[PDB]
RNA sequence: GCUCGCCGGAAGACCAAGGGUUCCUGUCCAACGUUAAUCGGGGCAGGGUGAGUCGACCCCUAAGGCGAGGCCGAAAGGCGUAGUCGAUGGGAAACAGGUUAAUAUUCCUGUACUUGGUGUUACUGCGAAGGGGGGACGGAGAAGGCUAUGUUGGCCGGGCGACGGUUGUCCCGGUUUAAGCGUGUAGGCUGGUUUUCCAGGCAAAUCCGGAAAAUCAAGGCUGAGGCGUGAUGACGAGGCACUACGGUGCUGAAGCAACAAAUGCCCUGCUUCCAGGAAAAGCCUCUAAGCAUCAGGUAACAUCAAAUCGUACCCCAAACCGACACGGUGGUCAGGUAGAGAAUACCAAGGCGCUUGAGAGAACUCGGGUGAAGGAACUAGGCAAAAUGGUGCCGUAACUUCGGGAGAAGGCACGCUGAUAUGUAGGUGAGGUCCCUCGCGGAUGGAGCUGAAAUCAGUCGAAGAUACCAGCUGGCUGCAACUGUUUAUUAAAAACACAGCACUGUGCAAACACGAAAGUGGACGUAUACGGUGUGACGCCUCCCGGUGCCGGAAGGUUAAUU
RNA sequence: AGGACCGAACCGACUAAUGAAAAAUUAGCGGAUGACUUGUGGCUGGGGGUGAAAGGCCAAUCAAACCGGGAGAUAGCU
């Protein structure tokens, strides 16, 4: 059965990657939030 | 034209292994560890100057570092650049 | 000619083809071509703005000349061509100075026919001259509404317009709709009817044919649930409401012209 | 190690994606492995991924994204021009053999190619953000020419049979060879060459386009395959020396022909249809500003250059997505016998026996086999089973929209051997002989090879479409015309859609829709069009305006802000 | 020629019996040149999308997704 997650690196990066997050305001805020929390992996970026 | 200092900083070490020994004995090819940033021409220049020996050609590759586990803690070894340097016929290296 | 296809399969039974042999069997004039990608009836917001559009065959865009400005040079018709972009047929013409253009193929036009634009041009089919030069009572097509803009009225397969009157700076046209409309007398127009008049006689004959023409199927509002359409819901078949659009506006009669800027030019509305 | 069994259009081989060391070697067996474990995709250590020509990067663009100015917007921001990104598409170049425990079109051996510089001598119009050409394009169908590949014969090597026979019309194996360079064929497309002029190609153009005029019928482009060379080479069945039983070193015959033949190539071709079928660069070409006897261009020759990143391994799976060593997952390769076949059966190459076993042979459950007599009596219901099942030929009703119905129904033949005919009809096609504008040519010729289908005669069986495979059929009737779609995971239908019909709106800055707007779709469309609503092939058809809607009217009544 | 026929791949999911499986199995079943199917990338966003329309689908979630916040909502109820 085709399960929901069907990985694709490029698609992952474009969707969720660092630059994408940077591009828009809301993404930047998300980034800031994650920094505040102390996340080790700020983004999906490997 | 490569700067001498850069040349000196290129070459990290000789690589000892069965495959390396075979390459040395048969194909007249030395296997070096080199700076990850070191390009082929650079490596060649450094070989020529620092070991005083003619180079035919350099093949390079990047060795990825192994993931290991010290006790409970996971940790990755460094990646590093390997260079097969083929030396001109009759070139004997110390 | 129209051709009723033999019923060797359902979906072929009711088919009627409109076959013109005189069209060009060949690749169109490539210089006048250009790309034309499909919308899916979706705008820049990415939302569907006009339902029932989608798919269909890849089509190129022939660059038709509706402005028709090569005044004084006589042109000769090379061939008639299939345009996927319109109900009419197009004609590749060759001007004496070496330029080629696509034009709407009028009714009587065929290969070898000579045509001409300009004030001096002759009053014969396919020729184009300002409507102050065109005699009253003539049929014209590809009519400009604004001078210099390009023909906008009467471009569809078998349309034409009647010049009923010329009163000073304006002339009054009888549009195919039956609407009587004033238009500046200096605007341009092409003599005769537009060509492919038996276009209407074709019948698709199956669902797939509609799809080929980029038309997605239509769901009736009454078949929906109330949350979707004003007509939705009802156990069994219920329709106890006045007909309306998906957006609640009355459909069977309610007028929707709101343009007060051009009211003056409409002599008489259609009926 | 020897037997047995399974897959073999896969359960084999190679990739992409995704994973990220799982690869190889040594070592260990606590945990992990549904048992044991000396084994492991487990632990620990070490090793392993070599590129000018493969891919990325790079040049070019699609959908789309971002977007200087700009337009719009309380703010945030939205749209969008110039631009710039964006492959899943376009754009230069490599093949064969050998080698590692583990990489290889990357190492080695041989033989190649590419496109840049730089320098040269030789020549002499070069030059783009611009013009033109090209790239550049659909579906289906039909062949013909080919090859991949396979079969047989020939040849070469080996063999003479654990049991009757087996020196022959016997048995086993092998019989392979690239890119490149030369040749330019089967075939496809197109008339060429020169001269003159011209409101066209945002300017110019010697280019394209268009007009004339002259002259010759061959000119050019394209093109699989074959042939030659590449190759006195490599590889080569197996023989022979050493042996850490893993292998290593030497050596090495023949290496031809015919037939058959793709879904691969010629073919981005041809024929045809309507639903009318990317873009841009690379590439060719034309000039402009320019420069002017310099640069630049093309000409060979020399030299330098090709960086960087990926390259292990899995990849229909125990390594990816599924919590698991648990169904899903795109591409490429496609042997033999039978067969229409990529179905099916048995096999090859190759890969596996699915990580608990041993007994026993109760009930009951699951999955199968057979069954006296009956044959739907079962049951809500013939559910399920059973049955039918192929090719050829004969034959086939109502009704019909004249196409259908129809494989209607129902029947007959079917194996093997011999003869017709030591293998026919056909297909292919060598020598020889003749012609020739000479070649991959044309005629004639028929050797050899291959080879159905039929008829007649015989013959065995209970049975010859013998296994696997492979329609059940007919009669009346509701609904829906039909092919389609649908509740992912209890509903596939009479529901939706449909072609068709009707009403209605909409004159283009269209109606309408998304948008505080700008704008965008509608549509680069224009009433033979587009939108909305209902109905729903086809046939015969299809009173009430009082109510509520809509349309038109505006005499009077009433009536806001305002005053 | 064909939204033509029989039929593998491929797409589906009518009947049947039966956790390896949070929808599968085997045996049969429908389509199989098209209103087909499929890879890669792109766009549409929550009273919003998309919808051959079933209130279907929008990450095992849908008559209004998920995450965080108002928030210790309110609970004459248990």
């Amino acid at each position: 059965m085709k399960r929901t997650f069907q990985p694709s690196v490029l698609k992952r990066n474009r969707s969720h990657g660092f630059r994408a997050r940077m591009a828009t305001k809301n993404g930047r805020q998300v980034l800031a939030r994650r920094r505040a929390k102390g996340r080790a992996r700020l983004t999906v970026s490997k | 034209m490569i700067r001498e200092e850069r040349l000196l900083k290129v070459l990290r070490a000789p690589h000892v292994s069965e495959k390396a020994s075979t390459a040395m004995e048969k194909s007249n090819t030395i296997v070096l560890k080199v700076a990850k940033d070191a390009t082929k021409a650079e490596i060649k220049a450094a070989v020529q100057k620092l070991f005083e020996v003619e180079v035919e050609v350099v093949n390079t590759l990047v060795v990825k570092g192994k993931v290991k586990r010290h006790g409970q803690r996971i940790g990755r070894r460094s990646d590093w650049k390997k260079a097969y340097v083929t030396l001109k016929e009759g070139q004997n290296l110390d | 000619a129209v051709v009723k296809c033999k019923p060797t399969s359902p979906g072929r039974r009711h088919v009627v083809k409109v076959v013109n042999p005189e069209l060009h069997k060949g690749k169109p004039f490539a210089p006048l071509l250009e790309k034309n990608s499909k919308s899916g009836g979706r705008n820049n917001n990415g939302r569907i703005t006009t339902r029932h559009i989608g798919g269909g065959h890849k089509q190129a865009y022939r660059i038709v000349d509706f402005k028709r400005n090569k005044d004084g040079i006589p042109a000769v018709v090379e061939r008639l061509e299939y345009d996927p972009n319109r109900s009419a047929n197009i004609a590749l013409v060759l001007y004496k100075d070496g330029e080629r253009r696509y034009i709407l193929a009028p009714k009587g036009l065929k290969a070898g026919d000579q045509i001409q634009s300009g004030v001096d041009a002759a009053i014969k089919p396919g020729n184009t001259l300002p409507m102050r030069n065109i005699p009253v009572g003539s049929t014209v097509h590809n009519v400009e509404m604004k001078p210099g803009k390009g023909g906008q009225l009467a471009r569809s397969a078998g349309t034409y317009v009647q010049i009923v009157a010329r009163d000073g700076a304006y002339v009054t046209l009888r549009l195919r709709s039956g609407e009587m409309r004033k238009v500046e007398a200096d605007c341009r127009a092409t003599l005769g009817e537009v060509g492919n008049a038996e276009h209407m006689l074709r019948v698709l004959g199956k669902a797939g044919a509609a799809r080929w023409r980029g038309v997605r199927p239509t769901v009736r509002g009454t078949a929906m649930n109330p949350v979707d359409h004003p007509h939705g819901g009802g156990e069994g078949r219920n329709f106890g409401k006045h007909p309306v659009t998906p957006w609640g506006v009355q459909t069977k009669g309610k007028k929707t012209r709101s343009n007060k800027r051009t009211d003056k030019f409409i002599v008489r509305r259609r009926s």
